[PDB]
């Protein structure tokens, strides 16, 4: 099994900047896909490869990273809009090992407030 | 010795008694029932009728061990012959199981007509015809000898040089071209699997593909661990033979029981199938 753990949450002052983690850890052997999603809209999607697919709403004002020897997501925030308020789930797809399947895996939660 | 005389047919009938049951019961399960018979299993079907085939001769060996042969010229050229169609058919017929692997991970949607071809009709050329046409050395040189107090039932060359041109032409036929494109094969499987975030376009294809492709890994593996140090024991042999090495008349007999040791060992590659099937298939 693999644990996925998120921060960066909180009460912070309007055009503030902030910065989502998400590590996980565990039995890994690679990881595939990673995003923070909010059905659930993908708002955010990096590959393994880098190839993100940002939202529509959230294009151009919002960027993605990935540490792969970090095995972590860092999502920057910027311009905040009265919209962006809400919570922000990790989700991460992952395989145990060569012969097994396409395990997918979720984050706890993460709640960001700003004010509107 | 004595002790090689003892060991030798106890080894042997154990042998004989685990492989008559387990490829039986494996044949039986995939012929008449009918059941599940994907190519993998088609190739499987093939490799355990070769390999009961061989084992219905071990009863003969483990006579010829412990006091003599009574049975004559034909069933010593027939003993030969099983010998080297079984030998040569159940490592081809890995070879094309890795291949059929390899066009049906790296090609997975275009290669249905190649893998049914290769499974169908290419098989039989590619396999039993070259093992039957390598059997006629074994058809002129298989004999009875008329050795002090018993009789020999052994391959007889004329001179030694015959012995080394075919312990090499066994050792390439049967470890090096095989084991080269299962090499190869499983190479690039094994870049592709690690790589590929998902196989075809599904998660079902995909799962479906690595838990068919780990079975033929294990048998493998396991098929070339058990031949592997039989083989190191007749390279030694032959550079014996080639002068290369030279030592004294106890290292040739130590080599000589070792070898003797290790082909009884090694001829467990007939209860793989069977007992793969068991404990990865319950
Ligand atoms: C004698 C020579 C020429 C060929 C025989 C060796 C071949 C058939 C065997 C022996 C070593 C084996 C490999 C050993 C280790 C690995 C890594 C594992 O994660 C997947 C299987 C894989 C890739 C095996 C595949 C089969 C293999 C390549
Ligand atoms: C019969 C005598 C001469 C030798 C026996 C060798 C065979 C039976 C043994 C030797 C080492 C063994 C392998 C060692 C490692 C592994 C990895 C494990 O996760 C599954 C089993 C597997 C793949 C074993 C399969 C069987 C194996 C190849
Ligand atoms: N009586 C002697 C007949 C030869 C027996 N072996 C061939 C063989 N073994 C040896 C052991 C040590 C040194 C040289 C050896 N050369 C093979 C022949 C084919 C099939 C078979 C089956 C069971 C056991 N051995 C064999």
């Amino acid at each position: 099994q693999v644990q996925l753990q998120e921060s960066g949450g909180g009460l912070v002052q309007a055009g503030e900047s902030l910065r989502l983690s998400c590590a996980a850890s565990g039995t890994i052997f690679r990881l595939y896909d990673m995003g923070w999603y909010r059905q659930r809209e993908l708002v955010a999607s990096i590959t393994s490869g880098g190839s993100t697919k940002y939202g529509d709403s959230v294009k151009g004002r919002f960027t993605i990273s990935r540490d792969n020897a970090k095995n972590t997501v860092y999502l920057q925030m910027s311009s905040l809009k009265p919209e962006d308020t809400a919570v922000y789930y990790c989700n991460a797809e992952y395989r145990t090992g060569i012969w097994e399947e396409l395990l997918d895996g979720w984050g706890q939660g993460t709640q960001v407030t700003v004010s509107s | 010795a004595n002790f090689n005389k003892i060991f030798l047919p106890t080894i042997y009938s154990i042998i004989f008694l685990t492989g008559i049951v387990g490829n039986g019961l494996v044949i039986l399960v995939m012929g008449y029932q009918k059941k599940l018979r994907s190519m993998t299993d088609k190739y499987r079907l093939h490799l355990s009728v070769a390999d009961l085939l061989f084992v219905i001769t071990l009863p003969f060996w483990a006579v010829d061990a412990v006091a003599n042969w009574y049975f004559g010229n034909f069933l010593c050229k027939a003993v030969h012959v099983i010998y080297t169609v079984n030998l040569y058919s159940s490592v081809w017929i890995l070879a094309f199981i890795s291949l059929d692997r390899y066009l049906a991970i790296v090609h997975a949607t275009n290669s249905q007509r190649p893998r049914k071809l290769l499974a169908e009709k290419v098989v039989y050329v590619g396999v039993w015809i070259p093992a039957l046409l390598l059997t006629i050395p074994d058809f002129i040189f298989a004999n009875v000898s008329e050795a002090d107090d018993r009789y020999i039932c052994d391959r007889f060359y004329p001179n030694d040089l015959w012995v080394v041109v075919f312990q090499f032409q066994h050792i390439m036929v049967g470890l090096i071209l095989p084991g080269i494109v299962i090499l190869s094969c499983y190479c690039i499987i094994i870049s592709r699997l690690k790589s590929v975030r998902l196989l075809s376009g599904s998660r079902e294809k995909d799962r479906n593909l690595r838990r068919i492709t780990r079975p033929t890994v294990i048998l493998i593996l396991a098929f070339f661990a058990c031949w592997l140090p039989y083989y190191i024991g007749i390279s030694i042999d032959s550079f014996i033979l080639l002068e290369i090495i030279k030592q004294g008349c106890e290292f040739e007999n130590t080599v000589h029981k070792w070898i003797s040791i290790t082909e009884a060992l090694a001829f467990f590659h007939c209860c793989l199938n069977p007992i793969l099937y068991a404990f990865l298939g319950a």
